[PDB]
RNA sequence: CGUGCCCCGUGUGGCGAAAGGGAAGCCGGUUAAUAUUCCGGCACCUGGAUGUGGGUUUUGCGCGGCAACGCAACUGAACGC
């Protein structure tokens, strides 16, 4: 399901609020108005650990993306690579509705 | 939602006070005119009680028991927080800027401080907070 | 040696419990 | 005379008789033998630079003070900054999972005394 | 060797008791006094340009030490 | 011109600890207390106790190495022995 | 010892689930 | 003035010491009397 | 008691003292009389009242009739010395509150510096001494010059030159210190957190902000220039560096014993220097014998927030600390250059009140007289003979 | 107290380099013949003893900066990195 993990990205990116990247992501959990958050399979562990304390603190759900930085950079639509991401509006997703 | 409350235990990690643990009195999300960011005003304790033995003097007690403390303005991104709480109402708005600004009523905020956290430190809880971070 | 993770702790009153949050220390 | 000599009874290139031009105030040209440059201490969890720490041979270090050779933070003048701040993280993380496998085992004791009553 | 701007100073420098030796330089190409005070450890220069606050000094130098003005062409 | 190694002059020459007495006299520490006593032999204080051990703490006890030398050539040691 | 004090699913992988991941598999398909 | 004179330091007291390890020593022995047997 | 007597005979170890046995008065300095230094200020004698809350800045206008008082109300005010009369009042950026207010140091004509955040106003001041002619001449020489950069000098709002101010300075940093030029023509502006930025010294003629000293090996406090020569004594949290203006590179280092400087002042003549300190301990240099204190004084149980010599031949200087206090000392040095001054102090002064652990913050001697004026948190200036 | 009891670790020593590692001296002058060695001037390093000043101490072991880090020194045994 993949195929629609990337097509809902795609669609919550174009609609919602999006931001990407560790400092950007630690920053909308400070803040505590992210509403979903994904990491990518190849993020260092430590990084995972520290980021999913804070999900749990912020009570903010929190995804392990199946590929790695570079196939969620793709996915979500960028030419980058992109280890963490947060989704801080869903815009007109089902995302967050599961 | 926000978890950096007033009462919210945290340990500074970044800086002369690198894993150190603090509490919280005043979160500044907004930041001032000075530090343009997302800061904390913040009171932990330098030197952590030491543990005490029945082989040594009444006096040697008190002196490991003393605490002392240190107050600080720090940023969140040198913060990582800890899900505890420390509920103190003598640490209610001790420190504000004008006492970061002004060294006098630093040093009696940092007075304060110790004279509070001893007595928590004698009733006997929060021996997490009270004891020094091993890293 | 390991980290925090969340699969094994989630949907669970051990979940609840972690979100509260008391003083807890490992003897 | 614009050609000098060795004054130190070692004729080699070693990198242990280096040696550079002077001009003397009696207007003759000779060499004056230089000792190594100084390393710049290393972190021990990342090969990086310290910042802060004299970069000198290793006696040198015994009359500079303390405070010379040493950055006031745990582990300071052996480790850096991000390395302290990745070891409280890692700290406290393991200490967090340890708590959370502990309440598991008793959440996991629990439910097998229920079953067992 | 060391260098100094100030009168008292070098005067205390040359009241310390190992104060060994002092003298009087006189540059007047560049018109420049400098007074030095060999002092054990180092040999300290107080620079002065002004003959004035020479004469001053060395008026307010101390009496058991002897000052003497350097001859051209050092033998 | 002589390389001397730190610590291995003058107060460590001057000052020896109560352990290395104990056994450079080869004895039991009731019989040194007992020659201690006898003898008028009586702990010191040396300036730097770290120039004199560098592992000294505050409680170690210090001697004076010609009165060990004294102990050492004292015949209660072969009295003692005798009596063993 | 753990001595304490006296005082909608996070993971949410989009689409039992463990037992129809598992049985699914090549070779109970194949048989 | 200086005065010349002679002090003596505090000593090193081991008394507490001596006492929690004879107290618990005899706990140990009333655990081995406890142990013995008839003859 | 006797097997520890024995014990002690055979563990104790054994030390050789020679035991200080002396007259405590002994060490104690011997001092002349107070009264043999008699011009010196003894008790309050007018109050000055009417800020809302804690007086920053006070300062005395150079002819010796106006005071200038800045405070946290945001409020510069210019009172008359001897009858203690609001003249004029005047609120400059709202909330932010006056850190500093002083005096164009020349008689012939008549500005008003303040530091309020980062913006220095320059105001020219409605007062009965102010004819035509001398506020021509002020505008003429404050409009002298119109003829991210360090500094936009600018005109100010139309409320502003309509209640007398006239020209308003904008830094990166929130200014703590302002010090005057002999000649009127530069002043200087410190910053705590201007970092790089912190001192700059601005010329009002050619309207030109310049950061003369980008490296300053430590937190700017306050700044002065010399009595006497081209010389700026820049005062960090530990040192007091002394550059020289003219081929414009360090020229001396001084360093107070202490942790943090609160302020300093240079004497009349220039070889002599006053530090105050917040580790309540004052600190004489003579700033041609050493660069360690000449003398160390500790008379206050609070932090040290003034210091402030008297530049009217008059041998006297103040301290002004948080325990609400001055101590008005007497410092004479002789005229050669060549032998130590005496120091003596001659009086405490009590009166103000202590709030927030707060007290005294600002101290100005009047330029003819033994007159000094305290500005004190508690809300209030008082003037003092 | 009871003339004892505790820890920790191997190839348990020697030889093998005047080019490997390594604390620290430069200039001017001088002899018939020696000089970074002698004379003159001006320095440096190592080891030791110890005093004065300063630092800390009746908030026990100092302060500042968000941070990198800064300063005249600013408790630290065994054990480990």
């Amino acid at each position: 399901e993949a195929q629609s993990i990337g097509a809902k990205l795609a669609l919550v990116i174009k609609s919602g609020k999006v931001v990407l990247g560790y400092r950007s992501t630690l920053k909308a959990l400070r803040s505590g108005k992210a509403k979903l958050i994904l990491i990518a399979a190849n993020t260092p562990p430590l990084r995972k650990s520290e980021l999913e304390y804070y999900s749990m603190m912020s009570k903010t759900p929190v995804h392990h993306y199946s590929g790695t930085n570079i196939e969620l950079g793709t996915a979500c639509g960028k030419l980058f690579r992109c280890s963490t991401m947060a989704i801080l509006d869903a815009g007109d997703s089902d995302i967050l509705a599961d | 939602m926000k978890f950096l409350k007033t009462s919210r235990v945290c340990l500074v990690t970044r800086g002369r006070y690198a894993g150190k643990k603090v509490v919280i009195i005043q979160p500044v999300d907004q930041g001032t005119k000075s530090h343009p960011y997302g800061h904390a005003l913040v009171a932990g304790i330098e030197r952590y009680p030491s543990k005490i033995t029945r082989r040594m003097s009444k006096a040697r007690i008190e002196k490991r028991s003393k605490i002392k403390p240190f107050i600080k303005v720090i940023n969140y991104n040198h913060l990582m927080p800890t899900r505890y709480t420390l509920e103190l109402e003598g640490l209610k708005a001790v420190i504000n800027a004008d006492t970061f600004k002004e060294p006098s009523q630093r040093e009696e905020a940092k007075k304060t401080v110790k004279k509070v956290l001893e007595d928590r430190y004698n009733s006997g809880k929060n021996r997490w907070f009270f004891t020094p971070l091993r890293f | 040696g390991a980290f925090f993770r969340l699969k094994e702790i989630d949907q669970t009153d051990a979940l609840r419990r972690i979100a509260k949050g008391k003083m807890a220390m490992l003897t | 005379p614009t050609r000098v000599t060795y004054r130190r009874r070692n004729p080699y290139n070693t990198t242990s008789n280096r040696t550079r031009v002077i001009k003397t105030p009696g207007g003759q040209l000779r060499v004056l033998h230089i000792k190594k440059r100084g390393t710049a201490p290393k972190c021990g969890d990342c090969g990086i630079k310290l910042p802060g720490i004299p970069a000198l041979r290793p006696r040198e270090y015994a009359t500079i003070s303390k405070p010379k050779k040493t950055v006031q933070r745990a582990y300071g003048g052996s480790r850096c900054g991000n390395c302290v701040r990745d070891r409280i993280i890692r700290a406290f993380l393991i200490e967090e999972q340890k708590i959370v496998k502990k309440v598991l085992k008793e959440q996991s004791q629990a439910e097998k005394k229920a079953s067992k009553k | 060797p060391q260098e100094v701007s100030d009168i008292k100073k070098f005067i205390e420098i040359c009241r310390r008791k190992d104060a060994s030796a002092a003298r009087i330089k006189k540059n007047p190409k560049t018109q420049q006094i400098k007074f030095k005070v060999r002092c054990q450890r180092f040999l300290y220069t107080l620079v002065l340009k002004d003959s004035d606050k020479a004469e001053k000094l060395k008026q307010s130098l101390p009496p058991n030490l002897q000052i003497k003005d350097v001859p051209k062409r050092n033998k | 011109g002589k390389a001397k190694k730190k610590g291995k002059s003058g107060a460590a020459r001057n000052y020896m600890t109560r352990t290395q007495a104990v056994k450079k006299l080869q004895l039991s520490l009731p019989d040194f207390r007992k020659l201690c006593i006898w003898k008028g032999i009586y702990p010191r204080e040396p300036r730097d106790r770290r120039k004199v051990n560098k592992s000294a703490t505050a409680s170690t006890t210090f001697y004076y190495t010609k009165d060990i030398q004294y102990l050492l050539h004292e015949p209660l040691l072969q009295k003692f022995r005798e009596q063993k | 010892r753990l001595e304490e004090d006296s005082s909608k699913p996070l993971i949410k992988d989009l689409s039992s689930k463990r037992a129809r991941g598992f049985f699914s598999q090549d070779v109970f398909q194949k048989i | 003035i200086l005065v010349p004179e002679t002090l003596l330091k505090k000593r090193k007291s081991q008394e507490k010491a001596r006492a929690e390890r004879a107290a618990a020593l005899e706990k140990r022995k009333q655990a081995n009397k406890e142990k013995r047997q008839v003859i | 008691e006797r097997f520890e007597r024995c014990m002690d005979l055979y563990l104790a170890p054994r030390v050789r003292k020679n035991r200080l046995n002396i007259d405590p008065n002994s060490l104690l300095p011997k001092l002349p009389s107070p009264d043999e230094l008699k011009p010196f200020p003894t008790v309050q004698q007018t109050i000055f009242r009417g800020h809302e809350g804690r007086v920053r800045s006070v300062a005395i206008d150079p002819t010796g009739v106006a005071l200038a008082t800045g405070g946290d109300d945001g409020t510069v005010r210019v009172w008359e010395l001897l009858t203690g009369r609001q003249v004029w009042s005047v609120k400059l950026n709202g909330d932010e509150a006056v850190n500093t207010v002083r005096w164009r140091p020349t008689k012939d004509t008549f500005i008003l510096a303040a530091a309020a955040g980062e913006d220095i106003f320059l105001m020219i001041p409605t007062h009965p001494s102010v004819t035509p002619a001398l506020d021509q001449a002020s505008r003429d020489i404050l409009n002298a010059g119109f003829g991210e950069p360090p500094g936009k000098w600018a005109r100010p709002g139309t409320r502003l030159e309509d209640e007398g101010v006239l020209l308003r300075i904008t830094v990166r940093s929130t200014i703590k210190a302002i010090s005057w030029h002999r000649r009127g023509d530069h002043f200087a502006t410190v910053s705590p957190s201007g970092q790089r930025s912190s001192v700059a010294i601005h010329t009002l003629s050619k309207h030109l902000t310049q950061i003369p000293f980008r490296k300053l090996n430590g937190l700017a406090q306050t700044a002065s220039f010399h009595p006497l020569r081209p010389l700026f004594f820049v005062a960090t949290q530990r040192s007091i560096r002394c550059y020289d203006l003219q081929k414009l590179e360090l020229v001396k280092i001084v360093q107070p014993g202490a942790k943090w400087i609160s302020s300093f002042d240079v004497h009349p003549g220039g070889d002599n220097l006053v530090v105050g300190s917040y580790d309540k301990r004052l600190l004489w240099h003579d700033l041609d014998l050493s660069n360690r204190p000449y003398k160390t004084m500790r008379f206050h149980t609070e932090a040290i927030r003034a210091v402030r010599f008297h530049k009217g031949g008059l041998p006297l200087f103040a301290d002004a600390s948080d325990d609400g206090s001055l101590q008005i000392f007497h410092g004479k040095v002789p005229n050669d250059q060549l032998e130590n001054p005496t120091i003596v102090p001659v009086k405490m002064l009590k009166g103000h009140k202590v709030v927030n652990k707060l007290g005294v913050l600002d101290i100005d001697w009047h330029p003819r007289e033994p007159w000094c004026v305290s500005a004190g948190a508690d809300g209030t200036a008082r003037l003092w003979m």
